[PDB]
């Protein structure tokens, strides 16, 4: 209902955790677990790569289309660029629907 | 071949390839007899033509002309938005011409 590509087995979830390293276990065994951790995280990069598959606009119209532009006009910042302070924003959402076909 | 016979089906369509277009077009056209089959030594004396810098001298033939060099008649408004949004630069290669279904 929100939108998208419903499936009964969609990509599978990706979980991730690092593995506890337990600090100095006292000398005397103890029966109870141990609560003490060394603080600790990681860091990497990830490498997502979709393959999509497209269906080519075969109209036979003769007058010109809507199309999705960046209005010209002159302004402070540009449209899906960074900032002065470094902050990436979007200004608006961007639908899906511009070609026409016939109903 | 014959009266009863077509010279040639109408082909209007265009094909967007890769890396290559093919734009296909077929008018109608019409052609009147011109100077009554004569050449006429047109020049400025005929009318007017009391600027030096509008002189001219030459003829007018009976023949008439095919010219196609507009880009409007190769491509709809719809083939040009489709070109100019998504290319770079492009140019031609070849061209066809033809003539067909002649009525006098």
């Amino acid at each position: 209902l929100m939108g998208g590509f419903g499936m009964k087995h969609p990509p599978p979830q990706i979980l991730i955790k690092n593995t506890p390293v337990p600090a100095d276990p006292p000398t005397a065994f103890n029966k109870d677990k141990l609560n003490s951790f060394i603080t600790q995280y990681s860091t990497g990069q990830v490498s997502v790569e979709i393959e999509w598959e497209l269906q080519k606009e075969n109209s036979k119209r003769w007058n010109p289309e809507i199309q999705y532009t960046s209005n010209y006009y002159k302004s402070n910042n540009v449209e899906f660029a960074v900032n002065t302070e470094g902050v990436y924003s979007e200004p608006r959402p961007i639908g899906t629907r511009y070609l026409t076909r016939n109903l | 071949d014959g009266v009863g016979s077509s010279s040639g089906n109408w082909h209007c369509d265009s094909q967007w390839l890769g890396d290559r277009v093919i734009t296909t077009s077929t008018r109608t056209w019409a052609l009147p007899t011109y100077n009554n089959h004569l050449y006429k030594q047109i020049s400025n004396s005929t009318s007017g033509g009391s600027s030096n810098d509008n002189a001219y001298f030459g003829y007018s033939t009976p023949w008439g002309y095919f010219d196609f060099n507009r880009f409007h008649c190769h491509f709809s408004p719809r083939d040009w938005q489709r070109l100019i949004n998504n290319n770079w630069g492009f140019r031609p290669k070849r061209l066809n011409f033809k003539l067909f279904n002649i009525q006098v």
